[PDB]
């Protein structure tokens, strides 16, 4: 068919005070762009973490790999923070729990 | 809200021409780039075109000197069209055609909306 595989409606990216502050130490515009786009399409597309609620890790930059909660209802993505490959990719107990934290509070913003 | 509702698209012959639209309203904010992407399918799409509020505009190699981003700010109050107009359509120009704004409201998050897209078949 025509049209491409996946989701085509109006959608949300929603940076975090994190994510922006180091977004352009990380991506040129392009790669961001794609990566918007590659989650418009298909979200869902990150791997999930368990004890967190629903968030997902995505690895495209390379190496950078960008953490996000997409909103079910409100078809907005939450995007918490981007770190590098190099870069601690060590998932711990804490982390869980904070990333879930400030997760839970965007999600409640709208309520 | 902020409430971006966008138009054009179809089908053309090649050579023709198409202007895709995409308008973003709501009240003030600070808008920092905007631009247009395409994606056939079966493979990786691409950024097709892009706008700083300052002017900047990058094109794709395939589109150059063929497709043109413009923009008008409706005084800036209120709300900015973003218009790709399309020329020249060769069959590769054939994808699903999205529009995006990054913006920031007073006190507000930094943002980028998408649109629903439109399909664009440029076919003999």
């Amino acid at each position: 068919g025509l049209v491409p595989r996946g989701s085509h409606m109006k959608s949300v990216f929603v940076e975090s005070t994190i994510f922006e502050k180091y977004r352009d130490e990380y991506l040129s515009d392009e790669e961001y762009r794609l990566f918007q786009a590659e989650l418009m399409l298909n979200p869902k597309l990150g791997d999930v973490i368990q004890g967190t609620g629903g968030l997902r890790k995505i690895r495209v930059a390379g190496g950078s790999r960008i953490i996000y909660y997409f909103l079910d209802e409100k078809r907005r993505f939450y995007l918490l923070t981007i770190y590098g490959k190099n870069e601690m990719s060590d998932l711990n107990a804490n982390q869980r729990k904070q990333l879930m934290a400030f997760m839970e509070a965007w999600r409640n913003e709208q309520s | 809200q902020v409430q971006l509702q966008e138009s054009g698209g179809g089908l053309v012959q090649p050579g023709g021409s198409l202007r895709l639209s995409c308008v973003v309203s709501g009240d003030r904010r600070t808008i920092y780039t905007m631009g247009w992407f395409r994606q056939a399918p079966g493979n990786q799409g691409e950024l097709v075109a892009t706008m700083t509020s300052s002017g900047v505009t990058t094109y794709v190699d395939s589109v150059k000197g063929r497709f043109s981003i413009s923009r008008d700010s409706a005084e800036d109050s209120a709300k900015n069209t973003v218009s790709l107009q399309m020329n020249s359509l060769k069959p590769e120009d054939t994808a699903f055609y999205t529009c995006y704004e990054e913006s920031r409201r007073p006190l507000g998050s930094r943002n980028t909306y998408w649109g629903q897209g439109t399909q664009v078949t440029v076919s003999s």
